[PDB]
């Protein structure tokens, strides 16, 4: 009985296995491998380019954020500011058009 | 699962195509544009320049 | 289980939507399997064949 | 003694099945299928250049 069971189990793993490989056949024909390694140069490439901007970008804003969190409290005055007149102009332009 | 899957690339000649697409795309566009208008053409639409 | 992905692998061919930005022909691949969809769509209406 | 008899049916079919994968893995090195050009790997590849402009932008 322990032999049995045994010869069976193994039996049933190898079918298994046979049958993921045939699926792995059909699936990577000479052409579509040729086809993957061109899209994997492409994405290599994209991945290796802004690899490298991500790196210059972070050295940059390092700088900056050495002046303190009273600059930034100033830099978002300014900002705030500067969108409040592009608001306002925006709003002088349109009541213009509509004098009939 | 596998035997269904098989069963429906080997009846279905346009899914088979379709799964092909690609690999027109990046090889060949020239076939790519005549396959595509191929079946196009066939369906008779009349474009008005 | 691994199995079972592999044969899922192996219906849906997922590295097709790996580069959208990517144009032949003045068209994306997802524009053209669009365009052969619509057409592969009205063949079907016009052969009656109604799948 | 049932089982005895099954027992050597399934070891031939045991001995069928590693012919065909030995068959079907000398058919995949011969079309230069490497695990990078998997559709698995190359998602992962492409699901890692997204993440990458994300963070660019």
């Amino acid at each position: 009985n322990a032999e049995y069971l045994e010869a069976k189990s193994n039996a049933l793993f190898l079918k298994l296995r046979m049958e993921e490989l045939q699926v792995l056949t059909d699936c990577y024909t000479p052409e579509k491998v040729l086809v993957h390694r061109q899209i994997r140069d492409t994405l290599e490439a994209g991945v290796k380019k802004e690899k490298q901007e991500l790196s210059t970008s972070r050295q940059i804003l390092s700088s900056y954020e050495f002046l303190g969190p009273e600059f930034e409290g100033l830099v978002q005055e300014y900002t705030r500011l500067k969108d409040k007149i592009k608001d306002n102009r925006w709003m002088l332009q349109e009541l213009s058009k509509s004098l009939p | 699962d596998l035997q269904l899957k098989r069963k429906m690339l080997e009846s279905n000649k346009l899914q088979q195509i379709e799964k092909q697409l690609y690999v027109y795309f990046f090889q060949n566009e020239e076939q790519l544009k005549s396959i595509v208008g191929k079946l196009e053409a066939q369906t008779g639409g009349g474009s008005s320049a | 289980k691994e199995v079972q992905a592999t044969v899922m692998d192996w219906w849906e061919q997922p590295v097709q939507l790996c580069l959208p930005s990517e144009e032949r022909g003045g068209l994306t691949l997802r524009q053209w399997r669009e365009r052969w969809t619509v057409a592969v769509t009205a063949l079907q209406r016009a052969t009656g064949s109604r799948s | 003694e049932i089982r005895s008899q099954n027992m050597k049916k399934l070891k031939d079919k045991s001995e069928e099945y590693k012919y065909k994968i030995h068959a079907a893995k000398d058919q995949l090195s011969s079309a230069g299928m490497e695990e990078p050009l998997t559709h698995r790997s190359l998602v992962s590849l492409s699901e890692t250049l997204t993440e990458l402009k994300a963070q660019s932008m």
